[PDB]
RNA sequence: UUGGAGAGUUUGAUCCUGGCUCAGGGUGAACGCUGGCGGCGUGCCUAAGACAUGCAAGUCGUGCGGGCCGCGGGUCCGUGGUCAGCGGCGGACGGGUGAGUAACGCGUGGGUGACCUACCCGGAAGAGGGGGACAACCCGGGGAAACUCGGGCUAAUCCCCCAUGUGGACCCGCCCCUUGGGGUGUGUCCAAAGGGCUUUGCCCGCUUCCGGAUGGGCCCGCGUCCCAUCAGCUAGUUGGUGGGGUAAUGGCCCACCAAGGCGACGACGGGUAGCCGGUCUGAGAGGAUGGCCGGCCACAGGGGCACUGAGACACGGGCCCCACUCCUACGGGAGGCAGCAGUUAGGAAUCUUCCGCAAUGGGCGCAAGCCUGACGGAGCGACGCCGCUUGGAGGAAGAAGCCCUUCGGGGUGUAAACUCCUGAACCCGGGACGAAACCCCCGACGAGGGGACUGACGGUACCGGGGUAAUAGCGCCGGCCAACUCCGUGCCAGCAGCCGCGGUAAUACGGAGGGCGCGAGCGUUACCCGGAUUCACUGGGCGUAAAGGGCGUGUAGGCGGCCUGGGGCGUCCCAUGUGA
RNA sequence: CCUACGGGCAGGCGCCGAGGGUAGGGCCCGUGACUGGGGCGAAGUCGUAACAAGGUAGCUGUACCGGAAGGUGCGGCUGGAU
C-alpha cells in the first residue's frame, strides 16, 4: 500500500524499511495510512518543539 | 506526583480565593487580594460566555485543587460515592474529607493541606496508636489522630498547635489541644463545612 | 538418555506373554468343547467344558481377564455347551 | 484415596489456608469435594482456625486421610480428644 | 426420572420400530411468543403393536440400537391420522423446494 | 424502582430523513516523547515453525539374590553403603498448549434393571502342602558407539499346581422383583506372600467377599456461530435376528433379513470456532468476548496401532509408515521443549539458561528420608491497577531574562532569588511472621501431655538512630472541546477525527510567549461495547425520504366469534433438590 | 521348542489397516497475453441530454439506430409548464 509521510521534510528513498499506522488522509485519496517517523529508517523532523511525540522526535536541551 | 507549582494561579483562575497557602492567604498581600483576574497574558480581558461544560470543569477543578489531589484518586472518590449509600455529593464531600492529610489540616496541626502532607508523609502524624505516613489514609469514626510523640516537641507543630488554643473547629471533631491529639467523630453533613462549591455540579460534570 | 521407565517396559513384554498364552489357551478349550456338545459326544464335552471353567476363572484371578469377564466367558460358554446337547441329549456330568 | 489439606488461597506472602477434603490427585488450589474450615498461619486474626469438627470425623470414617500438618490443625482443633 | 414424552407414530415401516413425533412449544427467548418445535424420535415396539395414528407415551430407555434411545411407554389414544397427514404432507411440499 | 445527557456535518435559511464523525468505558497490547520509587497482578495473541546444553519422576534393603569398596575381626559372618538386576507401587496425578472439534464436545437438568474404581475406610473369612523360570553373576562371539547373541547357575512378596471354601463366579429351576435388581436349591469353578522387631504378640504386608467413599465410562431432554449464491443427504445407511467385543449399553464390529433413516423446525455442504464459570460494556434488554484463576474437552513433530495396567490406546513408555534433523570409525545408529529456562525464525510485540524443597501439595517408604522447573520465592518489562516522591512555611505593588504593549504599561509571578522548618534517598545498629507437624520421651504407637530439629525468600520486610532540598514529562488551546496572542510562511510548507484551515493581518501551518488538561507518566495506532431507538423484544419503519410483492388462486405456518363442561399442556403459586 | 502333552510358543495363511500408487471428478485461492466496463482526478476536446414549456414536456418498459450525451417507434405514468 501507499502511506503518507507527515511532518516537514523527510529522509525517506527506496528501500527505506519503515513503520505504519492507521489512519488516511482525508484530501489524498488511497492514503489510508501513516508513516510513523522515527522508526527504523524513517527519521524524526529536525528542528520540531512542539508535538514531538507524533512526530518522532527526540528532546532538545 | 501531586500539583507542587505556582499556588496562586489556581485561585486567580478558580475565581475564589482558596486558602492554599495556609498562612498568606490572610494578608493583602495574598494573591486574590492584589489581583482577583486569571493567570496569564490573558487575565485582564472581558471575559467571554463560559459553556455549561466550562462551567462544570472548573467548579469540578475547585473542588479538586482544594484537597491539591490527583484526578484518578478524585475520580475514584467521586466514584467511590456514585456506588455508596445515599446521596453522592455528601458521600463524596464527606469521603473527601476522610482522607488524612486533610483530616491532619482540619484539627488544625498545620497551615495548609499542602504542608499538612509533608507532615503527615514525614511521619509526624499518627492514628489511634501507630504512625500513618500515608496521606490516601481513609480516616473513619473513632480515630485519634495524635501528633507523633517523637514529633510533640517540635518548632513547626509547636506554631501551628498553638493558634489553636480556642479556635472552634467542626461539629465532627474535637480537640485535647496541648496534648495535640483529635478525634474523627463523624463525617460531614453538608451544613459542617461550606466549601465555595456546588458540587451538584460536579455529580455533572462526571456523568457526561 | 535413560531410565528405570524401560525397567518397566521389559517387564510389560513378559506379562504380555503370560496373559495372551492362558487367553488364548482358553479358546482352544472352550471352543474344543462347544465343538463336542455340537456332535456330542455328550459326557467329554461336559468333561472338557470345566477345564475351560477352570482356566478362565484362573485368569480372573490376575491381571489377564478381568473379573467380569470370566463371568462373560463362562455365561456364553454354557448356554452353547447346553443347548447344542439338547439337541440330542443327555448330561453324562456337570453342570448343571 | 480421597485426602483432607491445605489448599492456599490469599496472595504474596500472604498465606491463607483453606482446609479442604480434595481428591489426592485434584492439583492444590482445586477442586474440593468440600470446604470445612480454613486457616491463616501468621496467625493475624482472632480466629485463625476453624474447623468444623462433626464433619472432620465424618470424612476421617468414610475414609479420608489428612496430611501431616493438617492433622495437627485438627489436633489443635480438637478432633481426637476422645 | 427416566424423561417420558408424548407423540405420535408417523412410520411403522420398520421392524419392532416406530417413529414417534413429539411436540413441544416454549416462549421465545427474545421475542417473546409461544413457538412450536417438534422432533421425531425411532421408538422400541418389540410386540409390533403400535400403528399409525397411535398417539402414545415413550419413555427415555437404555440405549437399543443406535438411534433407538427410547421404548414405547403405553398407548394413550388411536387414530389421529389427522395428525400424521399433518406431517406427510410437509414432507410431500417439499418436491417443490428444489431448484 | 439508586437508573437513561448528547454534539458536529446536506440549506441562503427551515423542518424532516439519513449516513459519516467525536467526546465515554475497555485491553495479555503495541508505537512515539519522556521516565524516580514500591506493592499486587501480569507478560509469544504470530510459526500446534524449527531447536544446542541443562533440568522437569521417581522411590522402597521392612519383598530377593548378587558385584565393587568399607567398618566388626574368625574362607567367614555381621553392619553400612553403593551399583545394576529380579519384584513392588508411582509413572494415567501434577505441568503444557488450543491444533482438531458445530460434536452429547461443552453447559444445564436427568438415566444407568447396562457400569467400573488402584491406594483409603468399615466389616465377614483366611494365609496348609509342593513344584518351576528368569536376570544379575560366570563363559564365550559382534561393534566407534547404540549395545548385543548364544550357553550354564540361583532367591524372592516372580510363576504354577494340589488342598481349604466364610464367601464369589456360571448354567438350570423356583420365589420376591421388574430391562442384566435381590434370594435360593442342585451341578461346576476360583484364593493366597511373605517381611521386621522388643520373638505364646505386636506391627507393615498377602487372599476371597460385602458395603462405603472417591474418580470415572456410557445414555437421554433442552441450549450452543455465519452462508440457502450449499436443497436435497444417506449401503453399515435405518430397523430386525444371531454372534463377536467390552467394565457395560449400542451398526461399536460381523453374517443374514427387511427397506428403511434424515431434511425449509434447514438435512448435506462450505466457512469460522475448543465450551462454561466468568470477563468487557450497557439504564436495562442487549452486544461483545473466553488471556490470566477454576471446571470439562482435545491434542503431545504428522499418522496408524495396540502392549502393560485398576485406569493409557500413555507429552519426557512400546511398535510401524512419513517428513526433517543430527551422529559417526562411513559399517551404522540417534532424536521429538504445546514441561522450566533458553536459541532461532516469524512478528508491531511478550521475560531469568535465577533460588530453594522452608512452607503447601504430590510419588514411594514402618520411619529416617529421597524425588518434585508442581510449587514457595527471586530476576527482567510503567504491560495493568494501587500507593509514595521530586518538598513545606515565608518571601516585592513585584528582580533579571523572555512575551505582549495604545509606549504609559500588561504578562510569566510568590514564580525566582533569599529565610527558616521537615528529611526520599543514603550511613549505622537490631532484625521477623511464614514453623509445627512428621520424630523422640511418657502415656497404649489411641486420647493426652512433653521435648527437639528445620527458612529459599533474607540479613530482605519492618523497628531504631544519624542524614542530604532531592527526576518532569506529554497532549492540547478554530467548532464539537477547557485553554489567545506576537512572529515567519503566503492554496507553499504543512494540518486534518468530522465540518474544514493556508491565495503577505492565519486564535486552524511552523517557532515563541502565554494558556487548558493530565502527571511517571502523557499521547498514537488497533480492536470491543457505548453514544447508534443506526436490525428497534425492550425500542424504528414502507403516499412523496430507503422501503407494499404486477394481480389472483392457494400448501405449510402464524392467528382466530358467543355459551357451558372435562382435562390442566402453556400460564400462575408454594414447597423441595440443584444452581462447585 | 516347551511341556505345565486334548495345551502353549515359534512359525504359516487370511481380514482389516497407516499410507503409497494408477485413473477420473468436485470446490476454493493465487495468477495470465489480452479484454470489458467502474470509481477518482482534471487543469483538456466535442457537443449540450436533464432541471424553466430547459428551448422537441419529462420519465418510462421494450425494439431498432446513432461520435457522445442520446433519437425514434409502440404502449404506459404525471412525478408536466400553458
Ligand atoms: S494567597 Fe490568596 S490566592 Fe494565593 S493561595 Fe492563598 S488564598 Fe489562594
Ligand atoms: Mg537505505
Ligand atoms: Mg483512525
Ligand atoms: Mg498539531
Ligand atoms: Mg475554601
Ligand atoms: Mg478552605
Ligand atoms: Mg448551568
Ligand atoms: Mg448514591
Ligand atoms: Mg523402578
Ligand atoms: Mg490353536
Ligand atoms: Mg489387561
Ligand atoms: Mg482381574
Ligand atoms: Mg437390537
Ligand atoms: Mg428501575
Ligand atoms: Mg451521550
Ligand atoms: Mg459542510
Ligand atoms: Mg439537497
Ligand atoms: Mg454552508
Ligand atoms: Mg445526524
Ligand atoms: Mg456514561
Ligand atoms: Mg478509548
Ligand atoms: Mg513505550
Ligand atoms: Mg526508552
Ligand atoms: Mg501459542
Ligand atoms: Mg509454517
Ligand atoms: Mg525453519
Ligand atoms: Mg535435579
Ligand atoms: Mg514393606
Ligand atoms: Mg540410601
Ligand atoms: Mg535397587
Ligand atoms: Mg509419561
Ligand atoms: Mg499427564
Ligand atoms: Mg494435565
Ligand atoms: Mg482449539
Ligand atoms: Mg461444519
Ligand atoms: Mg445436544
Ligand atoms: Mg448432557
Ligand atoms: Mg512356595
Ligand atoms: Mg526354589
Ligand atoms: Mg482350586
Ligand atoms: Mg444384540
Ligand atoms: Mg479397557
Ligand atoms: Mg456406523
Ligand atoms: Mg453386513
Ligand atoms: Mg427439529
Ligand atoms: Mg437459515
Ligand atoms: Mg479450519
Ligand atoms: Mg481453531
Ligand atoms: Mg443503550
Ligand atoms: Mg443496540
Ligand atoms: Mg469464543
Ligand atoms: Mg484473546
Ligand atoms: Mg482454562
Ligand atoms: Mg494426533
Ligand atoms: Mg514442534
Ligand atoms: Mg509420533
Ligand atoms: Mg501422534
Ligand atoms: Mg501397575
Ligand atoms: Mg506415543
Ligand atoms: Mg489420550
Ligand atoms: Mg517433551
Ligand atoms: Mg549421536
Ligand atoms: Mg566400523
Ligand atoms: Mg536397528
Ligand atoms: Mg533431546
Ligand atoms: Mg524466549
Ligand atoms: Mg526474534
Ligand atoms: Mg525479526
Ligand atoms: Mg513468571
Ligand atoms: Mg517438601
Ligand atoms: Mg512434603
Ligand atoms: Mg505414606
Ligand atoms: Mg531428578
Ligand atoms: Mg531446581
Ligand atoms: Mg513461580
Ligand atoms: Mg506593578
Ligand atoms: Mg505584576
Ligand atoms: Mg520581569
Ligand atoms: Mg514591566
Ligand atoms: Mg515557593
Ligand atoms: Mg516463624
Ligand atoms: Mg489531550
Ligand atoms: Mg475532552
Ligand atoms: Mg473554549
Ligand atoms: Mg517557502
Ligand atoms: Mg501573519
Ligand atoms: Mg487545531
Ligand atoms: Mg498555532
Ligand atoms: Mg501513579
Ligand atoms: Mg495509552
Ligand atoms: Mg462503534
Ligand atoms: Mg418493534
Ligand atoms: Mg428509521
Ligand atoms: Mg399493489
Ligand atoms: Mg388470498
Ligand atoms: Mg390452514
Ligand atoms: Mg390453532
Ligand atoms: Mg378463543
Ligand atoms: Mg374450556
Ligand atoms: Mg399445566
Ligand atoms: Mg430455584
Ligand atoms: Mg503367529
Ligand atoms: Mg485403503
Ligand atoms: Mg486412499
Ligand atoms: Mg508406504
Ligand atoms: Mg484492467
Ligand atoms: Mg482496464
Ligand atoms: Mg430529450
Ligand atoms: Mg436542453
Ligand atoms: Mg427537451
Ligand atoms: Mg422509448
Ligand atoms: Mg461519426
Ligand atoms: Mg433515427
Ligand atoms: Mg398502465
Amino acid at each position: 500500500v501507499t502511506a503518507y509521510i507527515p511532518g516537514e521534510g523527510h529522509n525517506l528513498q527506496e528501500h527505506s524499511v519503515v513503520l505504519i499506522r492507521g489512519g488516511r488522509v482525508k484530501d489524498l485519496p488511497g492514503v489510508r495510512y501513516h508513516i510513523v517517523r522515527g522508526v527504523y529508517d524513517a527519521a524524526g523532523v529536525k528542528d520540531r518543539k512542539k508535538s514531538r511525540s507524533k512526530y518522532g522526535t527526540k528532546k532538545p536541551k | 506526583g501531586r500539583y507542587i507549582g505556582p499556588v496562586c494561579r489556581l485561585c486567580r483562575r478558580e475565581g475564589v480565593k482558596l486558602y492554599l497557602k495556609g498562612e498568606r492567604c490572610y494578608s493583602p498581600k495574598c494573591a486574590m487580594e492584589r489581583r482577583p483576574y486569571p493567570p496569564g497574558q490573558h487575565g485582564q480581558k472581558r471575559a467571554r460566555r463560559p459553556s455549561d461544560y466550562a462551567v462544570r470543569l472548573r467548579e469540578k477543578q475547585k473542588l479538586r485543587r482544594i484537597y491539591g489531589i490527583s484526578e484518578r484518586q478524585f475520580r475514584n472518590l467521586f466514584e467511590e460515592a456514585s456506588k455508596k449509600k445515599g446521596v453522592t455529593g455528601s458521600v463524596f464531600l464527606g469521603l473527601l474529607e476522610s482522607r488524612l492529610d486533610n483530616v491532619v489540616y482540619r484539627l488544625g496541626f498545620a497551615v495548609s493541606r499542602r504542608q499538612a502532607r509533608q507532615l503527615v508523609r514525614h511521619g509526624h502524624i499518627t492514628v489511634n496508636g501507630r504512625r500513618v505516613d500515608l496521606p490516601s489514609y481513609r480516616v473513619r469514626p473513632g480515630d485519634e489522630i495524635a501528633v507523633a510523640e517523637k514529633s510533640r516537641n517540635l518548632e513547626l507543630i509547636r506554631q501551628n498547635l498553638e493558634a489553636m488554643k480556642g479556635r472552634k473547629v467542626g461539629p465532627w471533631l474535637s480537640l485535647d489541644v496541648e496534648g495535640m491529639k483529635g478525634k474523627f467523630l463523624r463525617l460531614p453533613d453538608r451544613e459542617d463545612l461550606a466549601l465555595p462549591v456546588n458540587e451538584q455540579l460536579v455529580i455533572e460534570f462526571y456523568s457526561r | 538418555r535413560n531410565l528405570s521407565a524401560l525397567k518397566r517396559h521389559r517387564q510389560s513384554l513378559k506379562r504380555r506373554l503370560r496373559n495372551k498364552a492362558k487367553k488364548s489357551a482358553i479358546k482352544t478349550l472352550s471352543k474344543k468343547a462347544i465343538q463336542l456338545a455340537q456332535e456330542g459326544k455328550a459326557e467329554e464335552a461336559l468333561k472338557i467344558m470345566r477345564k475351560a471353567e477352570s482356566l478362565i476363572d484362573k485368569a480372573a484371578k490376575g491381571s489377564t481377564l478381568h473379573k467380569n469377564a470370566a463371568a462373560r466367558r463362562k455365561s456364553r460358554l454354557m448356554r452353547k455347551v447346553r443347548q447344542l446337547l439338547e439337541a440330542a441329549g443327555a448330561p453324562l456330568i456337570g453342570g448343571g | 484415596m480421597v485426602k483432607i489439606r491445605l489448599a492456599r488461597f490469599g496472595s504474596k506472602h500472604n498465606p491463607h489456608y483453606r482446609i479442604v477434603v480434595t481428591d489426592a490427585r485434584r492439583k492444590r488450589d482445586g477442586k474440593y469435594i468440600e470446604k470445612i474450615g480454613y486457616y491463616d498461619p501468621r496467625k493475624t486474626t482472632p480466629d485463625w482456625l476453624k474447623v468444623d469438627v462433626e464433619r472432620a470425623r465424618y470424612w476421617l470414617s468414610v475414609g479420608a486421610q489428612p496430611t501431616d500438618t493438617a492433622r495437627r490443625l485438627l489436633r489443635q482443633a480438637g478432633v481426637f480428644r476422645q | 426420572p427416566k424423561k417420558v414424552l408424548t407423540g405420535v407414530v408417523v412410520s411403522d415401516k420398520m421392524q419392532k420400530t416406530v417413529t414417534v413425533l413429539v411436540e413441544r412449544q416454549f416462549p421465545h427467548p427474545l421475542y417473546g411468543k409461544v413457538i412450536k418445535r417438534s422432533k421425531k424420535y425411532l421408538a422400541h415396539d418389540p410386540e409390533e403393536k403400535y400403528k399409525l395414528g397411535d398417539v402414545v407415551e415413550i419413555i427415555e430407555s437404555r440405549p437399543i440400537s443406535k438411534r433407538k434411545r427410547f421404548r414405547v411407554l403405553r398407548l394413550v389414544e388411536s387414530g389421529r391420522m389427522d395428525l400424521v397427514e399433518k406431517y406427510l404432507i410437509r414432507r410431500q411440499n417439499y418436491e417443490s423446494l428444489s431448484k
